[PDB]
This record gives C-alpha cells, structure tokens and sequence, in this order.
C-alpha cells in the first residue's frame, strides 16, 4: 500500500501519454515472450516517467 | 517567454492539429475537382473560389509547419531518451565502445561515437555517472587516462556544437519525423503545382495502428503473393511461346485488309498483347482473336481457347484475388485480436479470464483494484521521490531488486487470492 | 479516393484519349474537364470488367504507350480485382 500523488494522477490521464500507453499495449500483446515481457514493461515504465516531466512543463 | 509560451502551445495542441490538417486536405480536393481546360476554375456555388484555394493553400502550409515545430518539442525528447538510454546501458554493462567495437552492420549503432566524447552525454537520462562508473569499472583492464581521453552574443560560440550534430543525427533517422518532413514539402511542392498536391490523401492510410497492421500483414503474406503473381507471368509466357510458334496468323486489328493489317506475333508484342488484353477479357483469348472457321488447326485452336481460360482466368486470377481478400482480412482480424487477447488474461499476473468471474464481477476488481499496471508505474515513481533512508521492508527489498535488474518479484502466475481464502 | 487519384493522373497526363465520336463526324465529346473525367470513371470504369481499357481508345504507336498500359493494368487489379472484391467480401459475410 502506498500513495499515488495528485499531480501524478491527472497527468497519466492526459492524452499526451494516453497515446504512449496505447502504442505500448499494442506491442506486447502481440509477439513477445513472457520471460522478457515484464522486462519490456519496465523499459516502458522508465520512459513513461519522462513524459510526466514534460507534461509538468505545460 | 512569449516565444516559449507559444512554443509550449504547439506541443500541447498537436493531436488536435493534425486532425485538422486532414480536414483541410479534403477541402482542397473537394474544390480541386472544379477545373475546366491552360487550367482554370469555374464556379457553381460561390462566386469566388480563387480566393479560397489561395488562402487555404497558405493555411494548410503553416499548419503543416506547426506540426513539425510541435513534434520537435513533444516527441523528440522522448526519442532523445530511448536512444540515450540504450547507449548508456550497453556501455556500462558490456561496454561495446570499450570492448565489442561494433562492426559495419547496424550503422546507427556505430553512429553514437560523436556523443560519448561530448560533455552533455547524459543530457536526459537522470543518471549522470555513466562516465565515472565505467572508469571505475574498466580502469583495471584499460588505462584510466585512455578512458578519460575517450570520454572527457556570448552563447553563439559557447555551446556544445558537437552534441547538436549528434542530436541532429538521431532525429533524421526517426521515421515519424521523416514522414512529417515529406508531408511538409508536398504542401510546398503543391504550391508550385496543384495536382502534385493531392498526395495528402496518404494520411488516410498512414495512421498508427493501421500502419503496423499492414507491415505485419506484408511480411506474413507478401512472399506468397509476389510468387503467385510471378507465377502468372510464367504461364502467360508459356502460352505466348505456343501462339507465336504455332498459331501466329490469327491476330489482326484491321478492317478486313483495308488498313495494312497489324500483327501481334513478333517476339514481345505477342506477350505484351496477352498480358494486357487476354487477362482482362473474361472470355480468355477468344474475344480479341479471329474465329476458327474450317481451319486444319481448329481442334488445336479450341484446346488453346479453353485451357487459356480456366488455367489463367478461372483459377490463377481467382487465387490471386483469394489472397488479398484474406490479406485485408487480417487488417481487421489483427487489430481485433489485440483488443481481445488483452481482455482474456491480465498483463502481469497472467492468470486468465474465468478465475475472477467465479466471484460476482471480480475481473474488473482483480484488474482495476489489485493489479492495474498504471499502479505499478505509480509505484516506481513512488520510490523515486521517497528518500532512500525512509524505505520500509517491502519498498527497499523491491528497490534493491530493481537496481540489480532482476524482476523475480512480479507476481508471475500466482496472484493473491489464488493462494488465500 | 483511389478512383480520384487515377482521375488526377488521366486528366493531367492522358487527357486526349477520351472520345465518344464517330471519328470526327460528330463534333467530338470529351471527358477531361474537371469532374466529367471523374464521374466518367466511377460510372463506366468500375462497371466495365476490363477496367478502363474498354471505353477508351487504343494505344497504337504513341510515345505514352508504355505508360498507357501501366495505367491500363494498375487501374484494373487495384480497383476491380482487389478493391471491388473485398467490398463484396464484406457483404457476403455481413449477410452471413
Ligand atoms: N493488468 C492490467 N492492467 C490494466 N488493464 C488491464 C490489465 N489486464 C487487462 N486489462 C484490460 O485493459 C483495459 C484497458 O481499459 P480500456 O481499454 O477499457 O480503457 P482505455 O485504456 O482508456 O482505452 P484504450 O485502451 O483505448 O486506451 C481494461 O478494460 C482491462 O480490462
Ligand atoms: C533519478 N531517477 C532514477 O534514479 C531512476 C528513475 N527511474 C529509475 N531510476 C533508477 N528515474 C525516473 C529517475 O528520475
Ligand atoms: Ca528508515
Ligand atoms: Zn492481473
């Protein structure tokens, strides 16, 4: 149990990054082994932080 | 600041904007149908249309330019990230520019040699110790001063110009920016002319999901398609060899000897006749050819007449059509299979569909209130802002696991209630 | 769309081939103005079966003849063989 923030809550609902979820969703439910799928998920999670930092500069 | 505030207006309003640049590109090509022949515009609805097509072709071109400004601010820092990350991971873990020295293959992997030298090489990577770690790691096998040689108004000659040339390099390799540059000049080259301006209907196809469905369907179904088109060129040619050696006097385009009669039996003008006429006929070859009346080749004429038909038109043309009817069939089946191989099983716990429908309405609760991949993203953000001293038992066992790149801690296939009750 | 993109090709680059005259007896009618190329194509060239090469003149010895057959074939199997069949392939399944 932890604490999702306030500003980090609205910025994931922003259509800026709501596109980048939809491109990542489309590329792992297709071909890709599950032994590296969570490997790919974290590599999505590292850059999705970086879109939050841009959308704060808005 | 107003220069910065208006630039931040563009990256904000980007997907709003290119949706409009399609709607203008209809309005030209709804108006560009009003020609008459020098080329000039008529009028039926409004008295003035020469003003509209003048102002819209200016209004289209700047909106084509407000995307490529907006895309350079918005998605370029993303693509400057994922490039810069994969260099600094591979230079730290295996050290390809220290040990592997990558070959002629993957030139863009060898393009990143003008950036390791520079100052701002971790520009946007949140990790400014990629230079100091590798000097700490590989100073025992290699010289540290070799490594430091390998690594390292008033502002116009006080900025890292060698970084920007690498920064310009990683931009032009990106496909989505390249498409916007081409979509810009085809607005500008459609300002000289106006009929080499209707190549802005390509935006109908090149969306995003409908782009990667086609590139998947081509690699899955192209090699069969070409080699069945390539089969059609052979069996037509083998019929051309038959007719030119053995049947050549039947081809005429004359009004019974009035014109000095034209032939189609030389070497190629039999073949280019067959694949242009005899394919599209529907009656095979027996529609643009004379009749076998009482000739001594008449029995061999009908055999050539029938077995041209049902070997090329009934069979070989239909299984060409039978592929593309199925090759567009995957252009709807693939985008639907994503939307339904996502709702069967969960992403990370990987459990499935029935196991949280046994309780009343549980699969949304098991997903959106227990596993909910966004919550995992909010967790990894939570360890970043929280101080290192303050981590609890879980939040430091995870954080040391995430540093050492392991990922055993994900609930692989045994989520919470499947062991409890 | 792909009919219209062929109309743009024929009207800018191939426009003198359209005739409905009895070899100059009638004061020959054209189909290359702005729209009467396009409304000709979608009314005739779709329903032909021979593509466009049935209600058009013949490429005899012209210097556009090699580019004539390319426009003759790739009108056919991009509109009639493929694009018309997958229209029919939907409704055959939509009644299915
Ligand atoms: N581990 C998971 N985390 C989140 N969603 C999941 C997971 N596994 C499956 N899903 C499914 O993904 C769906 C995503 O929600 P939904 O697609 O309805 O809205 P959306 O994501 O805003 O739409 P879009 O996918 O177009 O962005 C959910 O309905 C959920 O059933
Ligand atoms: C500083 N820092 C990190 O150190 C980090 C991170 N993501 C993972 N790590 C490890 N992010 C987003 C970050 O900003
Ligand atoms: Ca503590
Ligand atoms: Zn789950």
């Amino acid at each position: 149990y932890f604490e999702i923030s306030e500003s980090s809550r609205t910025q994931w609902e922003k259509p800026q990054v709501k596109e980048s979820k939809r491109q990542f969703i489309f590329d792992v439910v297709n071909e890709g082994g599950e032994k590296e799928k969570m490997e790919l998920f974290v590599n999505f999670c590292e850059d999705t932080i970086f879109e939050m930092q841009l959308a704060a500069q808005i | 600041a107003y220069q910065q505030k208006l630039l931040n207006y563009f990256a904000r309003n980007f997907y709003n904007m290119r949706m409009l640049a399609l709607f203008v590109a209809f309005a030209i090509n709804f108006i560009l149908l009003f020609y008459k022949v020098v080329h000039y515009v008529l009028e039926e609805s409004s008295g003035y249309m020469e003003p509209t097509l003048r102002i819209l072709a200016i209004l289209h071109t700047v909106i084509s330019f407000f995307c490529i400004i907006g895309y350079y601010c918005l998605k370029v820092p993303l693509v400057i990230f994922k490039r810069e990350k994969e260099v600094a991971r591979k230079l730290e873990f295996d050290g390809l520019y220290i040990t592997e020295q990558p070959s002629e293959d993957d030139i863009k992997g060898q393009w990143d040699r003008l950036v390791i030298n520079t100052q701002s090489f971790p520009n946007n990577y949140w990790d400014k110790f990629v230079k100091r770690k590798v000097m700490d790691k590989y100073g025992e096998f290699y010289g540290r001063d070799r490594i430091s040689e390998l690594l390292g108004s008033a502002v116009l000659n006080s900025i890292d110009v060698k970084y920007q040339m690498w920064k310009l390099g990683v931009v032009f390799t990106d496909n989505s920016f390249l498409y916007l540059a081409w979509y810009m000049t085809m607005s500008v080259l459609g300002h000289y002319n106006n009929f080499f301006f209707a190549a802005h209907l390509l935006d109908i196809a090149m969306g995003f999901k409908t782009l990667r469905t086609i590139l998947s369907s081509v690699t899955h179904n192209g090699k069969q398609l070409v080699l069945t088109v390539g089969l059609l060129a052979v069996v037509v040619y083998l019929y051309t060899v038959v007719a030119f050696n053995f049947f050549r006097k039947f081809y005429n385009k004359s009004e019974d000897g009035d014109t000095p009669d034209m032939k189609c039996d030389d070497m190629l003008t039999c073949y280019m006749f067959h694949m242009y006429v005899g394919v599209r006929a529907g009656g095979g070859i027996g529609d643009e050819i004379e009749d076998p009346a009482g000739d001594e080749y008449e029995i061999y004429r009908i055999i050539f007449d029938i077995t041209f038909f049902f070997f090329v038109i009934v069979i070989l043309l239909a299984i060409i059509q039978g592929l593309i009817i199925d090759a567009f069939g995957e252009l709807r089946d693939q985008q639907e299979q994503v939307k339904e191989d996502m709702e069967t099983k969960c992403f990370i716990c990987g459990i499935g569909n029935d196991y949280f429908d046994t309780v009343p309405h549980g699969f949304e609760t098991h997903t959106l209130q227990e596993h909910n991949l966004a919550n995992y993203l909010f967790f990894l953000m939570y360890l970043i802002n929280k101080d290192e001293t303050e981590h609890t038992g879980q939040e430091s066992y995870v954080w040391k696991m995430y540093q050492e790149r392991c990922w055993e801690f994900f609930p692989a296939g045994d989520c919470f209630r499947k062991q409890y009750e």
